[PDB]
RNA sequence: GUGAGGGGAGUGAAAUAGAUCCUGAAACCGCAUGCAUACAAGCAGUGGGAGCACCUUCGUGGUGUGACUGCGUACCUUUUG
RNA sequence: GUACUCUGGGGAUAACAGGCUGAUACCGCCCAAGAGUUCAUAUCGACGGCGGUGUUUGGCACCUCGAUGUCGGCUCAUCUCAUCCUGGGGCUGAAGCAGGUCCCAAGGGUAUGGCUGUUCGCCAUUUAAAGAGGUACGCGAGCUGGGUUUAGAACGUCGUGA
RNA sequence: GGGAAGCCUACCUCAAGAUAAGAUUUCCCUAGGACUUUAUGUCCUCUAAAGAGCCGUUCGAGACUAGGACGUUGAUAGGUU
């Protein structure tokens, strides 16, 4: 009984600001899953949420090693008989970065409702501003 | 493109000064009346709202009466927008007028309207189905659709399968078609062919997109 | 074709929950002051100021 | 409806002992209260667990419901299985 | 002897389909005497060797005999490329019009009849072409029952006879 | 750098349940109390707005639905000419 859990409502998140610049996806996103679950505090619980909000800035900036600019594929499956969508990384990353950025984050992510409500407090911008700006994100180093 | 909002009167032969009969198809446009312009900053995209027809004031509600008192035109039976870009937004202000004169003798024009409906159909009619014997011994299986796909593998019917269903009564949109001529003191439009919709519904023409 | 298992009582109820019935539509006759059926003839035979069977 | 049926009065120790008549269970079917439930996938449970609603010998208590979470593919026969 | 049959039992044990395997079959690759011709590794290619898929014929008996009920035809489709046409190229005994070999490419298209139950095959006439395969050799709680495989009768062979 | 009926756009249709549920224009609702657990608190008194629906005459819309037009300020259906 004396081991306690962390009350929901109690929970307080905190904002960051990452800059996505010149970094490796991987690394990124295994550092962003893991300050998103919620392992750093000392409060944590598998069963709440008690995560911060983090903003990426300059997502199309994000870099992979070697020749996975042209080789890594992402592939969609519309079930209708013949619809396999595939796509590269250079031109999704091109158009939609913040797809490319929601797929390396929810791959590290539990798969149910509780991943469900931690996906959401990741915030994906392509541009060097951010819209929240009233809730004062301190910057982060990675 | 800036179109017109007219009505389809009917259908009717032209007879050419060499003999030949041109099956014709007549528009009547009441003068649309331009309701809004929208542009780049405050919604995004650049676009023309016009109404056109006639309403009574116990039909129309409280808040498309304030609509129309802010653009300053009388309240119509429909409203319709344009997508233009502003080359084509010259002289276009609020409470204007697009007369019939927009198109010409001899233009290439698309024409979008509702098909009619013909209720839910069997596959013969609606996905041109072939029907089997009616003799040999055939059983009450005449204008079945017959089978459906394989029995294990995948062992499902496939999404999109052609079934029985509702046909017709759907927008479309018919191009390529020859304004034969457009008359202003009656304010209708003879185009040569014929158009989607039954007599009395609303139809758009506008300029070509393939030329 | 019949089925192979049992439906439970929670799909039948999900089911009917589609069969509720609906009122009709009941107003006060300005000449007589009895209930009616709205565009409907009073059982004592009077509508819209008129009187069929005269008696 | 001079029907069936029911509510009063009355008899009776007792009328949910009223003639479909001692006691009268389960499957099955209604009503009321309390909690949960309309963005989230599977033998429907188990170990944790926030909240809500009534009780109190007012608690590191009781009674119901229980979002979220780790694990988890019924029983018997016959078989190498 | 039972095809006039019946009972108790088995996927402990066969015929159809699936599975494992790849002897057989299909395709690819290495070396290479020789050949069309007097030579071009342009094109085939003996004697030998190494692999790939699971479309043929086979092997084994793991699921099914207190039932997985079909050879072909009709209607309806979906997928692979080892590409029939359309598309883009290299080489060539490529003057041009044409042909041959190989590479890339699956968007679309990809016949009607005569004879037989036919799958297949033969024939007549068209087209740019009338491709090869997988899906319980697709599809029979969608249709057909012409063939096979119940009960009747006859011929040919065998049996004295059933 | 050039490079194909191959891929993405381009053409037509559907599409904010896209729970990430978007945008634009206009319209509507501005009273008096009591109590407690002082909270988008619970009971009273006084008004029911803009609109939607029920109903009716009907359709080139339609299985039932849904959708379009009209309801004395009316040509929505029948009749008459
Ligand atoms: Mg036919
Ligand atoms: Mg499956
Ligand atoms: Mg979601
Ligand atoms: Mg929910
Ligand atoms: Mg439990
Ligand atoms: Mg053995
Ligand atoms: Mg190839
Ligand atoms: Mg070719
Ligand atoms: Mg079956």
């Amino acid at each position: 009984m004396k081991t306690l859990s962390a009350k929901p409502a109690e929970v307080q998140h905190d904002w960051f600001v990452v800059d996505a610049t010149g970094k490796t996806l991987g690394r990124l996103a295994t550092e962003i899953a893991r300050r998103l679950r919620g392992k750093h505090k000392t409060s944590y619980t598998p069963h709440v949420d008690t995560g911060d909000y983090i903003i990426v800035i300059n997502a199309e900036q994000v870099q992979v090693t070697g020749n996975k600019a042209l080789d890594k594929k992402y592939y969609r499956h519309t079930e209708f008989p013949g619809g396999l969508k595939e796509t590269n990384f250079e031109k999704l990353v091109a158009h939609k970065p913040e797809e490319i950025f929601e797929r390396a984050v929810k791959g590290m992510l539990p798969k149910g409702p509780l991943g469900y409500a931690m996906i959401k407090k990741m915030k994906v911008y392509a541009g060097s501003e951010h819209p929240h700006a009233a809730q004062q994100p301190q910057v982060l180093d990675i | 493109a800036i179109g017109l909002v007219g009505r389809k009167c009917g259908m009717t032969r032209i007879f050419t000064d060499a003999g030949v009969s041109v099956p014709v198809t007549v528009i009547e446009v009441d003068p649309n009346r331009i309701t809004q312009i929208k542009t780049l900053e405050t919604d995004g995209y650049q676009a023309v709202q016009v109404t056109t027809g006639e309403r009574r004031e116990s039909r129309v509600t409280n808040a498309q009466k304030g609509h129309f008192a802010k653009a300053g035109v009388a309240a119509g039976r429909l409203v319709k927008e344009f997508r233009v870009t502003e080359a084509e937004l010259e002289g276009r202000e609020v409470g204007g007028t697009i007369g019939v004169d927009l198109f010409t003798v001899g233009q290439i024009v698309d024409v979008t309207g509702q098909s009619k409906g013909k209720g839910f159909q069997g596959g013969v009619k609606r996905w041109n189905f072939r029907t089997q014997d009616a003799t040999h011994g055939n059983s009450v299986s005449h204008r079945v659709l017959g089978s459906t796909g394989q029995n294990q593998t995948p062992g499902r019917v496939f999404k999109g399968k052609k079934m029985a269903g509702h046909l017709g009564d759907e927008r479309v949109t018919v191009q390529g078609l020859e304004i034969v001529s457009v008359d202003t003191e009656r304010s209708v439009l003879v185009v040569k062919g014929a158009i989607p919709g039954a007599t009395g519904g609303d139809v758009i023409v506008r300029p070509t997109i393939k030329a | 074709a019949v089925q192979q298992n049992r439906k439970s009582r929670s799909r039948r109820d999900m089911r009917r929950s589609h069969d509720a019935l609906t009122e009709n539509a009941l107003t006060v006759d300005q000449a007589t002051g009895e209930t009616h059926r709205r565009h409907h003839v009073t059982k004592d035979g009077f509508y819209r100021g008129r009187q069929l069977f005269a008696k």
